[PDB]
RNA sequence: GACGGACACA
RNA sequence: AGUAGUAACAAGAGCAAUGUGUCCGUCUCGCCUCUGCUUCUGCU
């Protein structure tokens, strides 16, 4: 509970080049040297995926796959191979190993997809219980205006919600700022209660909280209702010459 | 019957079928080989449109510098760079008078952003000219190399972490008489290819230490590197673009931030707005200029473009503009913003890769770089390049050409926009006080100009007044690309207005298809592109359903994930067939697992795992969204909550493809080691500061001091709360003492 | 001063003081008395916290040497590090954050301590610092050089021994600030700008960045700062020559000329595969072993032909070695006869090396190892030679717009329709599929997709080999039966592609029934062999036609292969246009116009020119014509087409503004014609589009007669 | 916040 | 020869993808060349 990382830091400061980096680079300069790179960079990822999936092992994954997925399939397909390097902890994976996991891997009782992506399930519940009217044909007069694509929380702005997120997920990292609104205090209290003993990683919890609390706005051509439940089905309810009558669930 | 598609324009108006004029299903033009010819072309053209100006020899670099400002007024309609300082100052003063408080507000916002901007803002760039390598690098790599050379030569103000202190270091670094930099050198080795049995040159990239003299360092700090713009549509011929180094980018950032704050509050600026907001702005200026009219008043729109916009802008005019906009501001702020026009006035353009040369008698080719092109005898160049070399020889310094006039492609977009908007602002009827008046919108060189008047001769006089004023400030309207008609239809940057903006779907054609990230991300990208184009680009519902079908076909080919009941056979048909057979509810299987396409028009906004979730088998759902997902990355659990890892959320189709950074016959381990050591240091930092990937941590203390302070306070809090014993606490504090002792030694 | 501070203080205190001053952005010279004050404050903060421990029970031990300190020192830490400490302490308990950074935290009392040091009065400095810290749960403690303390309400949480030691230290420091002379200023300093100057090299650069009537940067800044305009623009416009004008020329398309098309030899065919002249060898409902694998499909399609004879050259490639092409066909045939495994790799023979350009590049060397070569000349950069428009490309475009008997695009299935708009879209989409899927341009789409896919997979997986790649399409017939078609073969060359534009050379060998000797300028790059005879049964009389093989070296790159694989997006560009026309009438009639557009046969759209004049066709013919236009934009993509489409769009818009009665004008119509005709060089599709524009212009002028 | 893609102008 | 088109490829460093702006998606690992790893390409 804190001794592992300090022993690792001692092992790194034993190296002189690592010590020179860690003592001469400040926290501000770590944002620079984190994005440092020196090799040539590969462009055109769509073309590269077109010819890479004709290969046998386009996927790279951790060495832990060697304990989790068998080397060969029942059909005879080799599911993974060791990398070209001499002593890396990495493998090259066939897409048959992804298919092997999805048909015969270990079945977990708990999954985290409906909690984390609850906003999309709410969109789906509004669509599944939606009511369609008739389509009327006439000339649609669309005014380009700023509407909400994500309503956020009613009591917060986007910046207030971002401060709420930093308080809920990373409370020792917020620095000098304080939650200057009782809405921020109540929503921070509620979300800190909801997320006790969370197995989900903190960056995923932060993005989940961004999808819940933060309002996003966009400039869109709008013919009718400008509410956020109607902006998400804008492709469905309006076109150039037609209007689909729709009430969300 | 010989079929002619253009005869559909006999019935359908041109804007309503404008997609049939954009051939965007074919490959765009790419250049081959070097961009040195286009660089010399731009340098020749820039010095030719300014040729009646004053020549000077720069005392600090030795370069020949052409000054066309306040030169002779033009006598023809050719492109001129003879901008008059007083006419620019009158236009900027009139723009200030028409918008009271605009310059003060924008300058104070720029002042508030200067004091808060960190150095790593300069890592927003793409391929930067790296002066330490004399070569292009990514922006963070070039910034890190510049900061390391600055700290090795005693320039340590940038250790505060603010961008303005780095800029002070940049300006102070020009007093150095001998800069010592780390360069790359190659050792060459002749070996045999074991496969092809052929003697090839093997290359190993090392690190060397070289000295730059004061003049050579100053020439490199003022260098813009150049290359050809690839995949550009709508042109027969190519042109060069430019990339500046890190000594210029920080100043250009603050100048463009001031100009963005001005442009954001001007009704006649088309920047920084874009997309639907730019269309709303153009529609508002059309509706306003067609309201303000009597029954006896004509309205005419110029669909306008300018000839050689970046080559006729001048850094001295930008200097006068920045000093006028900041009049009444603190002199540190005025002097800081004046640096980027002064640097562009003394800029040199790096000529590029050189040319390829060929011996027919020895059957060899060799690239001769831009450093070595000056020592090549003239008779070996071809005819056009011999002409270009001859009229460039007095400009050539150290593999670069001097280029005092011009701003190069897109270096000061918002400031040249402000100049054009000042000319558009001149035509208010209360100020102009004649029979004509004008209005419109400008973004970069593109403009719409609405001229109103009582007679057509008033329209001609207004067009002449606008055109000659633009000529006075170095703006040359393209006569062969501009046209005029009555207000009601125009074009602006491939937005076609015909009593309203029409759709141009063909421009969105290169975005349809499989994106090549992984199976899951590409599924979301494809359905979102179809949804966005239904909303914005008037993609009809039948064509949207066909877009869904074509995307699913291309997707099932690419990841070889055809349906489980297919007669096809790929490398993974047997495993997908096994999954298909034992699955009870096959409608819950994802498309990457051989399942059906669930998408129609109504559910394009719902992701694929959520849309199929209620139809999944429990075993398939437990496998697919297994939190022990071996294909995705797992964060370690921190110290405020073999080893503990967090549960995964993403499905097993969120794998990462393998990467290939390798260069032919090249060993780059000696330069790829630094990136790996950096990534190890930044990985050990995030074990102490878990929000470091979410939000960038700030601080002037070193990484080690921060990690030791966090370790000590974490151990004390965990001891005070009963998570660790006193033995663990004393162990951690003695470990921090040992790390401090190793730091001192 | 500073050496006073460096002599009277410790190393650690001085280091933390200098680090604090460096963090705020000053030095121990510009504020030296403040450096002494910072070192004094740091010394007092350390003397508050030295030797103060808390036991394993919960009570303090004031030691003098496994115990934990009583105080967390927040002073002297970096600001973000200090706020990390303060947030961690405030979240261990539930106490409120202080709005300012304190100096200490006491773990025994659990209180944030603020240490002050003053030279005025302890009472008034205490009142002023409590005015600063109003409304917090802090604990202030003020020392002075008088030797006096004042805490919060005199409820002291530090013992009298260490407080006496701190007072003794401050009294001694006062009595040492007088034994040198530096004291009366220290009592008067209680409680900043932004500099940015030019160093002299950059100041000399700034003096050379001016308008040429100025010599110093500050003189020009003083000129700009005091500028008042006085009609400078009006005076310069009066003095500017009146040849500078944007004189408007009235645009009337009845008086404008046609585009000049270039002269020279005829344009030749440059598609990567044969189009209208292509011949299929098909298998109906394929069920052979290895079905689906391309070379097994190719052998099954080659088995359907039984009329092979000895191949003879009947039309030479005038620049090539044509016997090499004949030998390449003989080698390919014999190797298909005896192939093992899944893929066929050809032995690199001399004729096959010639056809694939092996060893044609000069060997790349470094210029260090090349300076003494006496004949190193630069690579040439010649423009393309002009070509005349030939009539074959219009025939190709007529055939591409036509319906075939086979279904060429197999669309994948959709999700079920629930919304009424999805039922309407399905109704319209079935008409679109009934027009688009049987078009010849759809066959060209599927041919290009298959060829570019196979060439890209072979170029990346078999880079050293000479792979044989069958030209395969698959269709369904009228009765829904599957059919697999072979059009010939491609022999790929070496493919070590590093740049985006890097060419892989290949050889195409394509079956045809078209005699090349009847239109020979179309076939300039080809060597056509006669390889067989085939019985063709018509309604006139069945005959024996010769089967020809069109052989040529061609080359492609990865960007061309990428855009050839994406050619099904051509189907979008057509149908979105067609649907938008159906939508526009649907907005007027207030009902769905899909079924009256596709059922009421009327010939309602100009798409053609016969000798009788402008020809009209249905909305389905318009679908197929726009599809063939997109397909031919993809097959014959070039920079000439980009430049031509861009610059002739302006002329189309000027014609449209004339017909809208919007009174259009130009400033330089001749220069626009030169920009359009600069792009019409030798590409047959660009030449056909320039001809099509001339025909549209003539039709517009005739509609104004 | 980081990485990627598409478009537009320079 | 052929691709192509203002200069290249036709193997032997890919040392040549900017600025500004809009829209959209994703989320911390991988990458390494004498070799060390794989021989792959099937769109009814
Ligand atoms: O900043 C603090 O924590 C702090 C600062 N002082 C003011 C002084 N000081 C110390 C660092 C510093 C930085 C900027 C301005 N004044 C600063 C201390 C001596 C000279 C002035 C007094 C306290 O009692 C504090 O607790
Ligand atoms: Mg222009
Ligand atoms: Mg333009
Ligand atoms: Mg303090
Ligand atoms: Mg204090
Ligand atoms: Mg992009
Ligand atoms: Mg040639």
């Amino acid at each position: 509970s804190g001794m592992e990382r300090i022993k690792e830091l001692m092992e790194m400061v034993k190296n002189s080049r690592m010590r020179e980096i860690l003592t001469t680079t400040s926290v501000d300069h770590m944002a620079v040297i984190k994005k440092y790179t020196s090799g040539r960079q590969e462009k055109n990822p769509a073309l590269r995926m077109k010819w890479m999936m004709a290969m046998k092992y386009p996927i790279s994954a951790s060495s832990r796959i060697r304990e989790m997925i068998p080397e060969k399939d029942e059909d005879g397909n080799t599911l993974w191979t060791n990398t070209k390097d001499a002593g890396s902890n990495r493998v090259l994976v066939s897409p048959n190993a992804v298919t092997w996991w999805n048909r015969a891997g270990p079945v977990s009782d708990v999954v985290h997809y409906p909690r984390v992506y609850k906003m999309y399930f709410d969109r789906l519940e509004r669509l599944t219980h939606g009511t369609f009217g008739p389509v009327k044909f006439y000339n649609q007069v669309k005014v380009r205006k700023r509407v909400d694509i994500n309503p956020g929380h009613k009591d917060l702005t986007s910046r207030e919600a971002q401060e709420v997120i930093m308080e809920v997920v990373f409370p020792n990292e917020v620095g000098a700022r304080t939650l200057s609104s009782d809405a921020q205090l109540t929503i921070t209290k509620e979300k800190k209660e909801e997320l006790k003993n969370c197995k989900i990683s903190p960056i995923m919890v932060a993005y989940m909280l961004e999808r819940e609390l933060v309002r996003r706005t966009r400039f869109l051509p709008i013919a009718g209702a400008t509410s956020s439940t109607y902006v998400e089905v804008l492709h469905l309810t309006q076109g150039t010459c037609w209007e689909q009558q729709y009430t969300p669930g | 019957m010989d079929v002619n598609p253009m005869l559909i324009f006999l019935k359908v108006p041109v804007q309503n079928a404008i997609s049939t004029t954009f051939p965007y299903t074919g490959d765009p033009p790419y250049s081959h080989g070097t961009g040195t010819g286009y660089t010399m072309d731009t340098v020749i053209r820039t010095h030719d449109y300014s040729s009646r100006g004053i020549w000077k020899t720069n005392s600090e670099t030795g370069a020949q510098q052409l000054n066309p400002i306040d030169g002779p007024l033009p006598e023809d309609n050719e492109p001129s760079g003879y901008a008059q300082t007083d006419c620019v100052l009158e236009l900027i003063e009139g723009l200030d008078r028409s918008h009271p408080g605009l310059f003060e507000t924008a300058c104070q916002e720029t002042i508030d952003a200067i004091q808060q901007t960190r150095v790593d803002k300069l890592t927003q760039g793409r391929q930067t000219y790296d002066w330490t390598l004399n070569r292009n690098q990514p922006a963070a790599t070039a910034l890190a190399n510049t900061i390391e050379v600055f700290r090795k030569n005693g320039y340590k103000l940038n250790e505060s972490g603010r961008l303005i202190d780095f800029l002070k270091d940049v300006l102070l670094s020009f007093e150095n008489d001998s800069m010592e930099v780390t360069t790359h050198f190659q050792k060459k080795k002749r070996i045999r290819d074991n496969h092809s049995k052929k003697m090839i040159t093997q290359r190993t990239i090392g690190k060397k230490r070289v000295k730059l003299t004061k003049k050579n360092y100053l020439i490199r700090a003022l260098t813009l590197n150049t290359m050809t713009k690839d995949a550009e549509r709508g042109k027969l011929k190519r042109r060069a673009i430019a990339t500046p180094g890190m000594q210029i980018r920080g100043f250009v950032y603050f100048v463009e931030l001031l100009a963005r704050n001005i442009c954001e509050r001007l009704e006649q600026s088309g920047l920084p707005v874009g997309g639907n907001e730019k269309k709303a702005k153009l529609a508002n200026v059309i509706k306003k200029m067609m309201a303000k009219s009597t029954d006896e008043e004509l309205s005419y729109t110029i669909t306008g473009d300018n000839t050689k916009w970046n080559e006729n802008q001048n850094p001295r005019i930008f200097l006068a503009m920045v000093l006028r906009i900041t009049a009444g501001q603190p002199e540190w702020f005025r002097d800081l913003l004046a640096v980027a026009p002064i640097m562009f006035s003394n800029k040199v353009a790096r000529l590029g890769r050189g040319y390829m040369f060929e011996s027919k008698s020895m059957h060899l080719r060799t690239q001769i770089s831009a450093e070595n092109l000056s020592d090549i005898n003239l008779r070996y160049f071809n005819e056009d390049t011999k002409k270009k070399i001859e009229k460039i020889r007095h400009l050539m310094v150290e593999g670069t050409a001097s280029l005092s006039p011009g701003m190069m492609m897109g270096m000061f977009n918002m400031l040249s926009t402000v100049l054009g908007v000042s000319v558009l602002n001149l035509g208010q009827r209360e100020i102009l006080k004649r029979t004509y008046w004008w209005d419109g919108l400008q973004s970069s060189d593109d403009f719409a100009l609405i001229i109103n008047g009582h007679f057509k001769e008033d329209i001609q006089q207004g067009v002449n007044h606008f055109y000659r004023t633009c000529k006075l400030v170095g703006i040359n309207m393209s006569q062969k690309k501009s046209y005029i008609n009555k207000t009601g239809t125009f074009e602006f940057t491939s937005f076609f207005y015909r009593y309203g903006f029409v759709a141009n779907f063909s421009m969105e054609l290169p975005s349809f298809g499989v994106a090549g990230n992984n199976e899951s991300a590409d599924m979301s990208i494809g359905t979102t592109v179809i949804k966005t184009n239904m909303i914005n680009n008037d993609l009809g519902p039948a064509t949207a359903q066909m877009a869904i079908q074509l995307f699913i076909k291309d997707y099932r080919y690419t990841y070889r994930c055809h349906r489980g009941d297919t007669n096809l056979e790929t490398r993974r048909t047997k495993s997908i067939k096994r999954l298909w057979t034992e699955t009870i509810s096959k409608a819950g299987l994802l498309v990457a697992d051989g399942g059906p396409n669930p998408y129609n028009l109504r559910n394009l906004h719902i992701p694929e795992v959520c849309l199929k979730w209620s139809l999944m088998d429990p075993d398939y759902r437990g496998r697919l969204c297994n939190p022990n997902n071996p294909f995705v990355h797992h964060m370690e659990v921190e110290s405020t909550n073999k080893s503990l890892e967090y549960d995964a959320v993403a499905t097993t189709h969120s794998w990462t493809p393998k990467r290939n950074r390798s260069i032919l016959n090249t060993n780059q381990r000696g330069i790829l080691e630094d990136e790996r050591i950096y990534q190890k240091c930044c990985q050990v930092f995030e074990k102490f500061f878990p929000s470091s990937t979410y939000r960038r941590p700030i601080g002037m203390a070193s990484m080690l001091d921060a990690m030791l302070s966090r370790a000590r306070i974490d151990a004390r809090i965990d001891l005070e709360s009963g998570r660790i014993s006193s033995q663990d606490f004393s162990e951690i504090t003695n470990t921090c003492k040992a790390i401090e002792a190793l730091k001192r030694q | 001063m500073e050496n006073f501070v460096r002599t009277n203080f410790n190393p650690m205190i001085l280091e933390r003081a200098e680090k604090t001053m460096k963090e705020y952005g000053e030095n121990p010279q510009n504020e030296g008395n403040k450096f002494a004050a910072i070192s004094t404050h740091m010394e007092v903060c350390f003397m508050y916290s030295d030797f103060h421990f808390i036991d394993l029970e919960g009570n303090t031990i004031v030691k003098e040497n496994m115990l934990k300190h009583r105080f967390e020192i927040i002073e002297g830490q970096e600001r973000n590090i200090a706020w990390t400490i303060v947030n961690s302490i405030c979240n261990m308990t539930e106490n409120s954050k202080p709005r300012f950074l304190p100096d200490l935290y006491d773990y025994k009392t659990n209180k944030f301590i603020e240490i002050g040091v003053t030279r005025r009065k302890v009472e008034d400095y205490y009142y002023e610092k409590a005015s600063k810290l109003k409304g917090e749960n802090v604990y202030i403690h003020i020392f002075s050089f008088d030797g006096e303390e004042m805490a919060t309400d005199d409820e002291y949480i530090l013992d009298e021994e260490s407080r006496a030691r701190i007072k003794t230290r401050l009294f001694v420091l006062r009595q040492e600030l007088a034994t040198a002379g530096l004291w009366d200023s220290f009592r008067q300093s209680e409680k900043l700008e932004e500099e940015f100057s030019y160093p002299p090299t950059f100041q000399r650069l700034a003096n050379q960045s001016l308008p040429p009537s100025f010599k110093d940067y500050h003189q020009f800044k003083a000129y700009v700062s005091s500028f008042k305009a006085n009609g400078n623009i009006e005076a310069k416009l009066g003095a500017m020559s009146e040849k500078v004008n944007a004189q408007i020329e009235s645009f009337d398309p009845r008086t404008i000329r046609e585009l000049e098309l270039p002269e020279g030899k005829f344009c030749t065919q440059r598609s990567k595969f044969l189009l209208m002249d292509a011949m299929k060898l098909s298998v109906l409902n394929p069920a052979h072993e290895g079905e689906g694998i391309p070379m097994k499909d190719a052998k099954a399609c080659l088995d359907t032909f039984w009329g092979w004879k000895k191949a003879t050259i009947i039309k030479k490639h005038e620049k090539g070695v044509n016997t090499n092409y004949l030998m390449i066909w003989e080698q390919l045939l014999e190797s298909i006869k005896e192939m093992e495994g899944k893929f066929l790799n050809l032995k690199k023979t001399n004729h096959l090396k010639w056809g694939l350009g092996e060893g044609q590049a000069p060997e790349k060397m470094d210029f260090e190892d090349c300076k003494e070569v006496p004949d190193l000349f630069q690579y040439k950069s010649e423009p393309p030679e002009k070509r005349k428009l030939a009539s074959w490309i219009q025939s190709e475009f007529n055939k591409a717009s036509e319906l075939t008997n086979s279904n060429w695009i197999e669309f994948d299935e959709l999700g079920n329709d629930v919304a009424p708009i999805e039922h309407i879209a399905s109704r319209r989409r079935n008409f679109f599929t009934a027009e688009v899927s049987q078009c010849r341009a759809s066959e060209y789409i599927m041919k290009a997709v298959y060829i570019n896919t196979a060439l890209l997979n072979s170029s990346c997986t078999a880079m050293e080999e000479y792979q044989v790649i069958p030209i395969i399409t698959k269709c369904r017939d009228t009765s829904g039966q599957r059919r697999t078609n072979l059009y010939g073969f491609i022999i790929k060359g070496r493919s070590h592609l590093r740049n985006d534009t890097d060419v892989v050379n290949f050889i195409s060998l394509e079956f045809s029934l078209t005699d090349p000797r009847n239109e020979i300028h179309k076939w300039e790059k080809y060597c056509v062999l006669e390889i067989g005879d085939m019985e063709i049964r018509t309604s006139i009389s069945t005959i024996m036609k010769p089967v020809y093989l069109y052989v040529r070296t061609n080359g492609t790159s990865k960007i061309k292969m990428k855009w050839g694989m994406e050619m099904r997006r051509c189907l979008l560009q057509s149908l979105q246009q067609v649907e938008s026309m159906i939508e526009a009438e649907s907005a007027v009639k207030e009902k769905d116009m899909t079924e009256p557009f596709f059922r009421n046969r009327e010939n309602d759209w100009p798409i053609g020119e016969s000798p009788q004049g402008i020809e009209k066709g249905t909305i389905g013919k318009v679908c197929r014509v726009l599809l063939a236009k997109s397909v031919f934009n993809s097959i014959y993509a070039s920079a000439q087409l980009e430049g031509f489409s861009a610059e002739s769009r302006k002329l189309l818009l000027l014609i449209q503004a004339f017909r809208d009665n919007l009174d259009p004008g130009t400033f330089d119509l001749k220069g626009l014609y030169e920009a359009i005709e600069e792009c019409i060089i030798n590409d047959p599709w660009v030449l056909l589009n320039a001809s099509w524009f001339n025909s549209f212009l003539k039709a517009v002028q005739l509609s104004m007669g």
